[PDB]
């Protein structure tokens, strides 16, 4: 438990809309926001509760 | 929790038994107002097994048996006027007895369950019942005339109040704490005023002297009522179920915990109060030969004094014990226990 | 194959003779609703349009559908109406 | 008995030192001997963490609900939505088949499902806490491994028949999932169902869609 | 201390006495001689169901106008004693004229007449108008109506002592399954439990088939419990989003040992079976032995589902080479295996059917002379010498398989309603070494006494017979067997039955002074009446285990632990035997002689397995027989 395994999830990529059509509106419940990612990812976050 | 031990008394006379006979087979660890009663020094006698029994009151010898039942469970009292007893049943069933041959004079149905002791003044049969519907009788054939109902709360005591009559208001008890007075012309309600404070309050058989009404609830207060009014006067706060006795300027009564204690008629005041038979369950007081005769479900009889309330006397009479009430009449005192059988003190 | 026993496979709406006789070119998307039960598929894309299908394959008969196709401009009037029986 | 800062001295070096057994004995004397006092707070979220470096993740869920419950405004509260989030998502790891390498894409995603919502709170409540470098790409793997369960379902209709479930799992997919794979792997399958049911129609649909995206 | 009911009164009730009244309520006034745990604790809530259960009793007598006057509860002054008394009127009983239905039948008027259809002048009774009430709902959503709004109205026509029932029924709007959900299998693949289903997603609502699908995943066996949770689905008028809520649990248990002084050596012997195998469904089981003088290995895999339409198909490994004294060169050393391949499809949906190839290899060397081992060797035309030990057989022998299992059990691992039989039959292909035919039929019949399922009465009996096809006899390596665990218990495990009779032989590898069978070496010199079981080629066995409660364990418990009282008879028998030429030994030919044993039986299901603890006495056996009264099994 508590693999990296979630770093290997292939990177994200809209659906095209072809000529003359429009996909189902999306619906909310999933997006994703984005931010800076100046954050650390995977073992090199310190998982660590805040110290004071 | 515990009981209270037996006391050590040292009795000033021995009193004796004349006489007793077994009836039936008692009542056991059932709960009923199942007494004997005297009339003419003959002593009318029942048990809940349905046996009613006539007896001799000096000699103790029967004179007739017979029994109405199957659990025919007679309950309420034994009481007797004009030539005729009277015995309720926890069924619906009232019966009315004929003195002489015993054989059933008339029966009716009153509504409920007749645990009352029936009590009969001019001509009426009055009848409280375990749902409330105090009915009345005919003494002649048994009809009923009126019905009254009176509340029922949803946790009620296993006892009704018997009616008493004064000037044609006939004064009666109530389970859910008020006393009320009733005309016996046609049961038309008078007054009624609640006598509990603030769960349980049932009341038992009231008593009324020199125009004043005298109330006692399970729980809350003992009190004093006008008859032409209902106001209270005075009020205590001595809560029982057992009957309570009138005479002179006092008044002698158990209250619930056993605890015995003699008042004063104005104002309720305490002359004295007797404590060592705390927890014993006790049967109702009587007065013979000027001291006060209380069973106890150990099977004793404990005379106490009038004026001190100390001890007097105190004999072992049956191992069963005494739940119904003992009753004195015509200078007889009479208990039954309850194991089917009833004694004759002296 | 056949011979082995498939539970029966129902599928679609229970679209019937009875009800598809309320249907009435020009109507409004309610009551058409309402006259035949919700649509249990709708063309996801663009064109709006309701489709009906009434599909069953008993255990060892073979399969029959009744397909039935409704299309509605921008505001829900039924605008045309096709109810194809078999195959 | 030794006094509140010794005792959690003793519990933070154990905790360091890795032993989560022993180091949770330590923690969890001082909640209910010292409860209310000044070291509540990182006493709470050592035991947060000690509970999920343990394997008692439903403990470490039920003192994540008691923490959040108390306040609501706190300098760490992005912490404990992100552990809130990790216990979520550790509930659907196995060991057993995950060291096979067996996928578990189709199994409960109920948990999966929870750990998702949890993360999106964090990140669209919190977007400049540290932790939301990690709650995206956490979130990025649990969209696809929703939509692969979805997808699975879709498999299993297909293969049994009930086209009509198959078109309707399917665009349930395009409706909450559009971006993932699994679409892109699964539109082979809503147009399979829209020719079975002889909805050319929408099967030339399907396929213009396939292909402006193959 | 609290009070207790010292008496139960009811005014009137003129039609039933008393007694008979209180026969039927929880509270109780008196304890029955034989009785003690009928506690007479009186509680205010609990009497509502005690009168409701005389409401219905009342109404399931035709007493229509039945009503409640008024209740009364009183205490004794000393607190210790309740009296209860319930004041009633009765009335009189009425009978039912008829019933009319009306409303929005949804088309279905014939069935709907037909589920309220009565005799004429019935009395009325609460029961059969709640039974119709429910039974037009269920009909109702048979067809898709998920919530039909039902109502029953009776109209009392006192003037003739007759009531005519009016029910109003309106099916309302036909629901569709918008999307089924499965949560709580954390192991099992989403479509291992989705494949049993019977109602589709996005199709017209089926009470029955939605019930059907928790019949079938309760017949499963990979879960505690199924739960089914209609919900609506919200915003629309006729979706329901069926959710089936669920709970795994072990499937399986792992055995191993190593041996002791008690065994040849100490050496390693392992047992497996796993049903639903990493929650894929696969059933697989593993045994393996390498004892000193034994190396036996069995090996299993089925998957039930090849193809979703219900074709099972499995197949079976098993090795063996086993010698008697010792292992370079020893006594009736024999060498075997084989293969299974079965494929099994259901016929309908309690009845499945099996077929399939099977293969066997045998090699036997060093046989011990006995009676019927060389009889059916002489039927095959070998010709070993008795009197020398010195010569070995060989076979290769492939066999059809096919079999019939009908499995009603409501429920998979602790079942307590339905019954399974099971019918499994080979035949030699022809060409094959052997010619012969075998069939063995097993019934296990569970039939519940009282309404809760926790007294069960099991009635369980396996059957077989098998004989030799043309002038062979079927093969001796192959019989039946009786005892042990399965079949009967207190027996040795496959002791039960016909007892081998030895020859008397020169013995080969002999060494002197060891125990040895009719040997010439220590002079026995007559034919043998012994001890060595042998089995036999039919035999029939029968239980019957009387289920009961765990009586002092608490419901923690209730799932896992179960125990049963049982009495056993089983017979094994030859019907081949010769019994002109053995005056002198007991006549195998008559099954008569029927072995029996009675005992206990305790059931724990287990974290590591379900575990088998059972305690009996042999009450009638025969000569020969061996048994221990005390058997445990994993």
């Amino acid at each position: 438990s508590g693999d990296e395994a979630y770093l290997e999830a292939a990177p994200l990529a809209e659906l095209h809309a072809p000529a003359g059509m429009i996909l189902p509106v999306t619906s909310g419940d999933y997006a994703i926001p984005v931010t800076n990612g100046s954050g650390a990812v995977g073992k090199a976050l310190d998982i660590r509760p805040p110290a004071q | 929790v515990k009981m209270s031990p037996l006391p050590t008394v040292e009795n000033q006379f021995t009193p004796t038994t004349a006489w007793s006979t077994s009836v039936g087979s008692g009542i056991g660890n059932f709960y009923s107002n199942l007494h004997p009663a005297l009339a003419d020094n003959v002593v009318y006698a029942a048990d809940r097994a349905g046996l009613v029994k006539a007896l001799n009151a000096d000699d103790g010898k029967e004179i007739w048996s017979v029994s109405l039942a199957e659990p025919a469970l007679l309950s309420g009292g034994v009481t007797v006027s004009g030539g005729h007893v009277y015995i309720g049943s926890e069924k619906a069933q009232v019966y009315a007895l004929n003195t002489s041959d015993g054989t059933v004079a008339w029966q009716t149905k009153v509504a409920g369950e007749a645990l009352s002791r029936p009590v009969v003044s001019d001509g009426l049969v009055l009848i409280h019942t375990s749902n409330g519907q105090l009915q009345a009788l005919n003494e002649a054939d048994g009809a009923v005339k009126w019905t009254v109902n009176l509340d029922m709360p949803s946790l009620s005591l296993r006892g009704e109040s018997a009616p008493t009559t004064a000037f044609g208001a006939a004064v009666v008890g109530g389970d859910n704490g008020r006393v009320s007075a009733v005309l016996m012309e046609q049961g038309q309600m008078i007054w009624q005023q609640r006598i509990s404070q603030a769960l349980s309050d049932v009341d038992t058989t009231p008593v009324v002297v020199n125009g004043v009404v005298f109330a006692l609830a399970y729980n809350g207060n003992l009190t004093a009522l006008d008859l032409r009014s209902g106001q209270i006067m005075w009020k205590r706060e001595l809560g029982s179920v057992n009957d309570f006795i009138v005479d002179g300027n006092r008044i002698y009564l158990v209250d619930q915990n056993d605890r015995v204690m003699a008042l004063t008629i104005d104002g309720g005041v305490t002359l004295w109060t007797q404590s060592d038979l705390l927890h014993r369950l006790l049967t109702s007081p009587v007065l013979y030969n000027g001291n006060l005769v209380v069973g106890d479900s150990e099977g004793y009889l404990h005379w106490i004094n009038v004026e001190d309330g100390r001890f007097v006397a105190q004999q072992k009479v049956d191992s069963s014990g005494f739940q119904t009430e003992p009753v004195a009449a015509d200078g007889k005192l009479l208990i039954q226990a309850k194991d089917g059988t009833v004694y004759s003190i002296t | 194959e056949r011979v082995v026993y498939r539970p029966d496979i129902n599928q679609g709406n229970y679209l019937t003779a009875n009800d598809v006789s309320k249907i009435r070119v020009g109507m409004t998307q309610q009551q058409v609703a309402y006259a035949l039960g919700t649509p249990l598929m709708s063309d996801p894309f663009g064109t709006n349009t309701w489709f009906y299908v009434f599909r069953q394959q008993p255990g060892h008969e073979g399969v029959t559908q009744q397909t039935l196709t409704l299309t509605f401009n921008s505001s829900g009037v039924l605008t045309n109406i096709d109810n194809k029986p078999a195959l | 008995d030794n006094p509140p800062n010794e005792i959690y001295a003793t519990a933070q070096q154990k905790l360091q030192d890795g032993n989560w057994r022993q180091a949770i004995t330590q923690l969890e004397a001082l909640d209910n001997r010292y409860p209310f006092g000044p070291y509540s707070q990182q006493v709470q979220l050592d035991l947060i963490y000690a509970y999920y470096k343990n394997a008692d993740l439903p403990l470490a869920q039920a003192a994540i609900d008691r923490f959040i419950r108390l306040n609501p405004t706190h300098p760490n509260i992005d912490y404990v939505m992100y552990m809130r989030g990790l216990t979520n998502m550790a509930l659907d790891d196995s060991a057993l088949q995950g060291f096979f390498g067996v996928d578990r894409s189709d199994r409960d995603p109920q948990h999966a499902r929870a750990a998702f919502s949890d993360f999106s709170k964090l990140v669209r409540g919190y977007p400049n806490s540290q932790y939301t470098t990690d709650a995206t790409k956490r979130l990025v793997f649990l969209k696809d491994r929703l939509a692969k369960y979805e997808y699975s379902v879709a498999e299993y209709y297909t293969e049994r028949g009930a086209w009509v479930a198959v078109v309707n799992r399917v665009e349930g997919m395009l409706r909450d999932y559009p971006d993932t794979q699994a679409t892109r792997d699964a539109l082979p399958l809503m147009e399979n169902a829209y020719r079975q049911m002889q909805m050319n129609a929408q099967a030339e649909k399907v396929a213009k869609i396939i292909a402006a995206n193959s | 201390v609290s009070a207790e009911i010292q008496q139960i009164n009811i005014v009137g009730n003129h039609a039933f006495t008393t007694d008979e009244l209180i026969s039927h309520f929880q509270l109780r006034d008196e304890v029955p001689w034989w009785n003690v745990v009928g506690d007479r604790k009186y509680q205010k809530q609990k009497l509502a169901g005690d009168l409701e259960t005389l409401r219905s009793y009342y109404l399931d007598r035709g007493y229509a106008r039945f009503n409640i006057d008024s209740t009364q509860v009183s205490l004794t002054p000393d607190k210790k004693g309740i009296y209860v008394t319930v004041n009633i009127t009765e009335g009189d009983q009425y009978k039912l004229s008829g019933v009319e239905v009306s409303g929005n039948l949804a088309g279905h008027s014939a069935e709907i007449e037909q589920l309220t259809k009565i005799e004429p002048g019935e009395l009325y009774n609460g029961t059969k108008v709640t039974k119709m009430e429910d039974d037009i709902k269920k009909l109702l959503g048979r067809y898709g109506y998920a919530y039909p709004r039902v109502q029953s109205m009776p109209e009392i026509n006192d003037a003739d002592k007759t009531v005519k029932l009016r029910v109003n029924v309106d099916a309302g709007n036909r629901f569709y399954v918008r999307k089924i959900r499965f949560e709580g299998n954390d192991t099992s693949k989403d479509a291992v439990l989705r494949r049993e289903m019977r109602q589709m997603e996005g199709a017209w609502l089926g009470s029955d088939l939605v019930d059907q699908g928790k019949e079938r995943l309760n017949r499963l066996g990979f879960f505690e419990t199924v739960d089914t949770d209609t919900q609506r689905v919200p915003g629309s008028p006729d979706q329901v989003d069926v959710v089936y809520k669920v709970k795994e649990r072990n499937t399986g248990s792992f055995n191993f040992g190593i041996g002791y002084g008690t065994e040849s050596g100490v050496s390693f012997q392992a047992g497996v079976q796993q049903d639903n195998w990493l929650g894929t469904g696969y059933a697989v089981g593993i045994n393996g032995t390498k004892n000193d003088y034994q190396t036996y290995a069995e090996l299993s895999v089925t998957n039930p589902y090849f193809t979703v339409d219900g074709v099972s198909l499995g197949g079976r490994l098993f090795y063996n080479d086993f010698q008697a004294d010792d292992a370079d060169l020893s006594d009736y050393t024999n060498k075997s295996y084989g293969t299974d391949v079965t494929l099994g499809f259901p016929i309908n949906e309690y009845n499945s059917l099996r077929a399939g190839l099977g293969y066997v290899h045998n090699s036997l060397s060093n046989m011990q002379p006995q009676v019927a081992m060389w009889r059916y060797l002489y039927s095959m035309g070998e010709h070993p010498s008795t009197s020398d030990q010195d010569n070995s057989f060989k076979t290769d022998d492939f066999t059809f398989n096919y079999g019939w299992t009908y499995n009603k059990l409501d429920r998979g691992y602790f079942p307590t309603d339905g019954s399974r039989v099971n019918l499994t039959g080979k035949v030699t292909i022809p060409g094959s070494d052997n010619e012969y035919y075998k069939v063995t039929l097993d019934t296990a019949t569970y039939v519940p006494i009282d309404d809760d399922h926790k007294w069960v009465v099991l009635g369980r009996t396996r059957w077989g017979y098998g004989d030799g096809l043309g002038g062979k006899e079927m093969p001796f390596y192959e019989n039946f067997y009786a005892g042990g665990s399965s079949t009967v218990r207190g027996f040795q495990s496959n002791t039960i039955g016909p007892k081998a009779v030895y020859f008397p032989h020169q013995a080969s590898n002999y060494d002197p002074d060891y125990d040895y069978e009719c040997a010439t070496q220590d002079g026995a010199k007559d034919l043998c009446k012994s001890d060595d079981a042998v089995g036999g080629n039919a035999m029939a066995v029968a239980s019957l285990e009387f289920i009961t409660p765990t009586p002092f364990i608490s419901d923690k418990y209730a799932n896992s632990v179960r125990t049963s009282f049982f009495w056993d008879m089983g017979t094994v028998w030859d019907t081949n035997w010769d019994s002109s030429q053995y005056s002198g030994y007991p006549d195998y030919s008559d099954p008569s002689n029927i072995r029996m044993s009675a005992g206990i039986a305790l059931q724990w299901m287990s974290p590591l397995g379900p575990l088998v603890f059972s305690y009996a006495q042999p009450f009638k056996k025969y000569d020969g027989d061996k048994a221990e009264q005390f058997q445990f099994n994993i």
